């Protein structure tokens, strides 16, 4: 019965971030 | 820990708990409850139920140690 | 008692006397029926014939029941339905009633006709007396200082010794079977080999390896590519990671991959369209600005808590919601939990289309998925 | 797994354990394929000696 932490990798942003591109696979 | 006059059946089976773990029972339940609200929710309805119930325990255990160190209570 | 003394003792008193040889003094026995000839004895002894005889028609009824009742079972909507409902319900009914009514008739007549009777048993517990206690304690003692293994160190030592290595190699080699890596490299990836924990069927295996995200038809070729405009606003869905070279259900070896990526506990995606009047709202985690495409997010199907499928979306609160423990997490903030027992937010899949506009995966998971161990983070 | 034979292909002083295939059961390749042949490689009272 203790306290709570939050997840160290958990953060919010403020970046937009680009749209994603169009995907294109490799052959093999 | 208890006369025949308050538990008459005294002398057949356990029937003492002393006021420590009493006392310390309840401290450790409103301490629980008020670390409760730490954690993940938007809403603060629940900090207010858990303030209020907290509020209740210490003020019970607070009257009931003010009464036995005065001699009212035993 | 001499036999020829024994030879003239009544029933009562043999077992009056056998009864003090153990112990047993039965203070009170008396018969249920001390007065010969009344109407009340034979309507009691009726009752108890009655309850026997209605559990043995009650077993006759079971035997037919069972033996004549048509059990197959008959499709929905159809004749012969309510009869095949209540073949079950019949074979509890008599098979119940009567091993019940046997029961009940054995306690009537232990009531009723056997006769009260009020034993007393001495315990004698506690301590052996000074006899036993002494005599076993003599033989115990008498046993370890005759063998002589006290006055000799290097045979206890070594038996010791011995005794304790076989032990540890017999629990070794018979634990030993079971203990099995977690994190051996097993698992093929575009960055070499890789723990099964580290990795999904969202993993690319050779660095550029187009994964679809196929829905479930539920039905030959079970998974099939989507796209983005099958999905409408508030709308979700559960896509998993197809691939044009798993196949599409008609060759056997089609349908053991098309299995193996549908019984993927780390698979399910949860691929969720914002409406455009809320994608204000929508704040994002860092280091994952960029993996929706448009309107479109995709989340882990799998809860952090435990890894049950948290796959309840509220479209109007944006919330997807595990059964198991009640989790909320917010889908217009990087599903993270808001409620629950869950402490951290769902994994967002990096989506995109490809040249033909079929949705597609932009990546792998930039986390593991499912419920937290040890070595993560 | 299952393929015709022809009177050529056993000899003279040979033999051969032959299965009852029908056109429809098929090569195997497809699941209900696989099934059918399985039940034919699969039943007690298939297999026959063939023998010239
Ligand atoms: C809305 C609709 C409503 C409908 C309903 C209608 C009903 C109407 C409602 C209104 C009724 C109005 C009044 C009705 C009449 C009542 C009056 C009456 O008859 O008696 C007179 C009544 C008698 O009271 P008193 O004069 O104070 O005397 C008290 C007795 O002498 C006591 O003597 P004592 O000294 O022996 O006391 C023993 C002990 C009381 O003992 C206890 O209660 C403790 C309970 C548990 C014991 C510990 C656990 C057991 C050990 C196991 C573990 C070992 C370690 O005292 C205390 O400690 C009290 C504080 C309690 C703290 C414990 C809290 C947590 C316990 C820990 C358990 C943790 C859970 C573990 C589970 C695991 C979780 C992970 O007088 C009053 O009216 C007093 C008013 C009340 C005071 C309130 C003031 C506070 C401020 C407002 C609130
Ligand atoms: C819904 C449930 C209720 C919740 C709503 C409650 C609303 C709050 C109203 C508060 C009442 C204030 C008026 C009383 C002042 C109490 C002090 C006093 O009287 O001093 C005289 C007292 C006289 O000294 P004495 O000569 O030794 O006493 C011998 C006499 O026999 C002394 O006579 P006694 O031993 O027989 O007891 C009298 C005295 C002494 O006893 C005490 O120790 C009282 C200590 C706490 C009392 C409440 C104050 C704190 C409440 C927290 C706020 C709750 C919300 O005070 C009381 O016990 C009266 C409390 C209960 C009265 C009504 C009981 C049943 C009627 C209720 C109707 C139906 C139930 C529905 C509820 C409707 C309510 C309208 O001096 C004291 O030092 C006693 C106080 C002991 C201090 C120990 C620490 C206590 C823990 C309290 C801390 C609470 C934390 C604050 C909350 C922060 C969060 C925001
Ligand atoms: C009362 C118990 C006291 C004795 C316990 C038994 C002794 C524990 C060690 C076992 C002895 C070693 C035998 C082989 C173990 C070994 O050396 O494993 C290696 C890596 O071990 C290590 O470095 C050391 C292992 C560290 C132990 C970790 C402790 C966790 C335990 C406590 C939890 C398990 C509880 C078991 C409960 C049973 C549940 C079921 C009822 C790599 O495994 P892996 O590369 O995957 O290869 C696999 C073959 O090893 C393996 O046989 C297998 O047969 C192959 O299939 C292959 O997968
Ligand atoms: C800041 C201001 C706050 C004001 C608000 C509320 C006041 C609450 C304070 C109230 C004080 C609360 C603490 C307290 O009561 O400490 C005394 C215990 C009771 O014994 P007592 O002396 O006879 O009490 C009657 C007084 N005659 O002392 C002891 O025995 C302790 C013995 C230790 C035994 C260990 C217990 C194990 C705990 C297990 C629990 C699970
Ligand atoms: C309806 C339940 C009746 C059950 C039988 C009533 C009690 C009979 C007690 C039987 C004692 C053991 C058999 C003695 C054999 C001798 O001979
Ligand atoms: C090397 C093998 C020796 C095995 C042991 C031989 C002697 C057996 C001892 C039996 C008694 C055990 C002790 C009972 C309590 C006393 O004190
Ligand atoms: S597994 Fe989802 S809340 Fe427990």
């Amino acid at each position: 019965a203790l306290s709570a932490c939050s997840p160290p990798g958990e953060t919010a942003s403020s970046e937009p971030g680009t749209t994603p591109a169009i995907w294109t696979g490799s052959p093999s | 820990g208890v006369d025949v006059e308050d538990v008459p059946s005294a002398e057949w089976g356990w029937s003492h708990m002393p006021i420590g773990v009493m006392h310390i029972g309840g401290l450790l339940s409103a301490a629980f409850l008020l670390v409760m609200m730490r954690g993940n929710h938007v809403g603060h309805v629940e900090d207010w139920f858990l303030i209020g119930f907290a509020a209740v325990i210490v003020a019970l255990v607070g009257r009931n140690w003010w009464l036995r160190r005065r001699g009212w209570i035993r | 008692p001499t036999d020829a003394e024994l030879a003239e003792m009544s029933r009562e008193e043999l077992v009056k006397l056998g009864g003090k040889i153990d112990g047993v003094e039965t203070i009170f026995k008396e018969p249920r029926w001390p007065v010969p000839g009344t109407k009340a004895e034979k309507r009691t002894e009726r009752l108890v014939a009655y309850w026997l005889m209605l559990g043995g028609l009650s077993g006759l009824a079971l035997l037919l029941v069972f033996l004549f009742w048509p059990w197959e079972y008959q499709p929905f909507g159809s004749e012969g339905e309510f009869l095949y409902s209540l073949a079950t319900p019949l074979y509890g009914l008599t098979f119940g009633l009567s091993i019940l009514s046997i029961g009940i008739g054995a306690v009537l007549f232990q009531k009723k006709f056997i006769p009260e009777e009020i034993s007393v048993q001495d315990r004698h517990d506690g301590r052996s007396p000074e006899v036993h206690r002494k005599t076993v304690a003599a033989n115990l003692t008498d046993a370890l200082e005759g063998s002589t293994l006290k006055r000799r160190k290097v045979i206890g030592l070594s038996l010791g010794i011995g005794l304790g290595a076989f032990g540890a190699g017999t629990l070794v080699a018979f634990i030993g079977g079971l203990i099995k890596n977690p994190w051996k490299p097993v698992v093929p990836t575009a960055e070499g080999k890789k723990a099964v924990l580290w990795t999904s069927g969202w993993t690319p295996r050779f660095k550029g390896e187009t994964i679809y995200l196929a829905r479930a038809t539920g039905r030959e070729s079970p998974f099939v590519k989507m796209r983005p405009e099958d999905i409408d606003a508030g709308g979700m869905e559960t896509v998993f990671p197809w691939r044009e070279s798993d196949g599409d259900g008609t060759t056997v070896e089609s349908e053991h991959k098309l299995t193996e990526i549908a019984m993927g506990v780390r698979n399910p995606v949860m691929l969720i369209r914002i409406k455009p009047a809320d994608m204000h709202r929508v704040i994002k985690r860092k280091g994952q600005e960029s993996f929706n495409f448009g309107e479109l997010f995709a989340y882990t199907k799998v809860c952090s808590h435990l890894g049950c499928p948290s796959s309840l979306y509220e479209q109007q609160t944006y919330r997807i919601l595990c059964p198991c423990h009640q989790s909320q997490f917010d889908a217009l903030e990087f599903a993270k939990p808001i409620f629950g027992p869950a402490a951290r937010a769902l994994a967002q899949l990096p989506i995109t289309i490809d040249e033909d506009g079929y949705l597609v995966a932009n990546g792998d998971f930039v986390e593991p998925v499912g419920p937290a161990f040890w070595e993560r983070k």
